[PDB]
């Protein structure tokens, strides 16, 4: 889907962070624990939205007007 | 906001009434999905 | 000086890091659960959509909506709409927001935070902006759309606390921890063979020494020198909010004093 | 020559429509991938 | 936690947690007798009998697929004579309420006016929930 406004247990926002890491691992292809180090969630309750998060926006948007 | 009938190939904000044509025009197929809303409903955010 | 001294360490725009010390331990915890829960904040609650063909849902767009936190330096003009004395929402109860985004471009059109715009008459008031904390400057990811898809809305944005909703809840995940090297003895590790070994040396280990293992047990003291790490959405500062929150910790106080002016005459 | 019965066919086999398809025909004649 | 229950952060499911929507969907006939004679699909009146109140329906009986819907409103208007104007509205669902999502009017085979209805609705993880 999309990723969760403000993960759940902190709050906050992370939904700006999504385009930036995508952009992020697809530009340069870290490990990820590095990668969310850079876009900074410190405590792993929160890593886990960005490294769980799953998309399926564009296998829905492939489909109609 | 004229928008009553819509199909999904022609997406043809055309018209309908009782017993017009159950195929729609411009494409031979029958489905007839029909518009949304003209008025306006209001949710809450919770 | 007399209490409560404030020592603060390394701080940023959106972190503060101090030693609270010489406070007491509920004094402590309650001024952590009101700046969590009892703090009023702009945020979107009404939504009336007028069409949408988009993948997501009106209720799903209107929940996200919600979530989209906006600038509340300005929190203490606005009124709630339940004690203006308007038709259920004014220009000083309410701030409406109204957003259409239609697609044309035809790679995964986007919406994101900045898009939206207040048409409502602000008054000249530092509220409603959507937090644009973006490096690259666009916001949160709000919606997705090809051609004939669109986004049309009109909100409204009113008050409220952290007690309603998470969605007036500006706080993110306040700290609290006092005392690593535990000569209180509130609490003995799970151990094995070593607690010093097995249990790792803890972080705000640094400032109060370690515990001079030689020494008889204290029985004496009792909460002292906290080291509360705070932080913020960015719907405010995260001074604004330690002053807004004691500022209505001190207020819930004088309204049990005004309960007492009510008892002791009547 | 003379027409008898209409046998209900499992899809995704040799008389479905959908063993003629890549992406595009999923999705133009809308189908699940 | 007293016999294996599980305790709940309500603020996470403000913000998302477990949220979900629901999707049932409806049908509504024009009936086929033997005789070849239809049926019709429109907004029902007095002339089994309901007292439904006909605040949401269409021209043909039917309900927009973008108002949301609640309490015992009549769902698919259908009339039929014989040679008089029955109540042959279904009135709603008396265990779920929600908004109604998409209509589609379609036939079969042999030509019975078919209309349709799914029905949209929140649900938010409340406390006699089964996790
Ligand atoms: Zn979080
Ligand atoms: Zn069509
Ligand atoms: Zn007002």
């Amino acid at each position: 889907m999309i990723v969760p406004v403000r993960c759940f247990s902190c709050g906050k926002v992370v939904g700006d962070k999504w385009e930036s890491y995508l952009n992020l691992l697809q530009e340069d292809e870290l490990d990820e624990g590095t990668a969310l180090s850079r876009l900074g969630l410190k405590r792993y309750c929160c890593r886990r939205m960005i490294l769980t998060h799953v998309d399926l926006i564009e296998k829905f948007l492939r489909y109609n007007p | 906001a004229t928008l009553k009938y819509i199909c999904a190939e022609c997406s043809s904000k055309l018209s309908l009434s009782r017993t017009d044509a159950v195929r729609c025009k411009d494409c031979g197929h029958r489905i007839l999905l029909k518009a949304r809303t003209k008025r306006l409903v209001q949710f809450e955010a919770r | 000086e007399e209490g409560p001294q404030v020592k603060i360490r390394e701080a940023s725009k959106d972190n503060v890091d101090f030693i609270l010390s010489n406070v007491d331990l509920a004094m402590a915890n309650s001024l952590r659960r009101v700046m969590i829960a009892e703090i009023p904040t702009l945020a979107i609650d009404s939504v009336e959509v007028e069409t949408n063909t988009t993948v997501l849902a009106d209720e799903f767009i209107a929940h996200r909506l919600g979530l989209i936190p906006l600038q509340s330096m300005d929190i203490e003009q606005l009124e709630y709409s339940r004690d203006c004395f308007c038709e259920d929402h004014c220009d000083k109860c309410s701030v409406v927001l109204t957003l259409q985004a239609f697609g044309e471009s035809e790679s995964t059109t986007n919406v994101y935070s900045k898009d939206l715009v207040i048409v409502s008459n602000l008054m000249g008031r530092n509220i409603g902006h959507p937090i644009i904390q973006d490096k690259e400057g666009n916001g949160v990811l709000i919606c997705k759309l090809r051609k004939g898809q669109e986004l049309k809305l009109t909100c409204v944005a009113k008050k409220g606390i952290a007690k309603e909703h998470a969605k007036w809840g500006p706080a993110a995940a306040i700290e609290f921890e006092y005392d690593p090297w535990n000569k209180l003895k509130h609490t003995d590790y799970w151990y094995e063979q070593d607690s010093a070994k097995e249990w790792p040396q803890s972080k705000n280990c640094e400032y109060e020494d370690p515990p001079n293992e030689g020494d008889p047990f204290d029985y004496k003291a009792q909460a002292d020198t906290f080291y509360m790490n705070v932080e913020s959405v960015g719907s405010i500062p995260v001074d604004q909010v330690v002053v807004r929150g004691i500022d209505t910790l001190q207020k819930k106080v004088a309204s049990i004093l005004l309960a007492l002016t009510q008892m002791d005459q009547d | 020559k003379v027409f008898i019965g209409r046998l209900p066919i499992m899809l995704r086999s040799k008389n479905c429509y959908l063993s003629e398809a890549t992406e595009s025909d999923l999705y133009k004649l809308k189908e699940c991938p | 936690n007293q016999e294996d229950s599980m305790i709940m952060n309500q603020s996470s499911i403000d913000r998302g947690l477990f949220r979900s929507l629901f999707f049932r969907s409806y049908m509504d006939q024009e009936k086929k007798y033997g005789m070849s004679i239809t049926e019709t699909f429109e907004k029902p009146q007095r002339t089994r009998m309901k007292h439904g109140t006909y605040d949401k329906l269409d021209d043909d009986g039917l309900i927009a697929p973008g108002v949301r819907v609640s309490g015992e409103d009549v769902i698919i208007g259908k009339t039929t004579p014989i040679s008089s104007k029955r109540d042959a509205s279904t009135p709603l669902r008396s265990t779920e309420n929600g908004i109604v999502d998409q209509v589609l009017v379609t036939t079969n085979q042999d030509g019975l006016k078919f209309v349709k209805v799914r029905v949209r609705t929140t649900k938010i993880p409340q406390i006699g929930d089964k996790f």
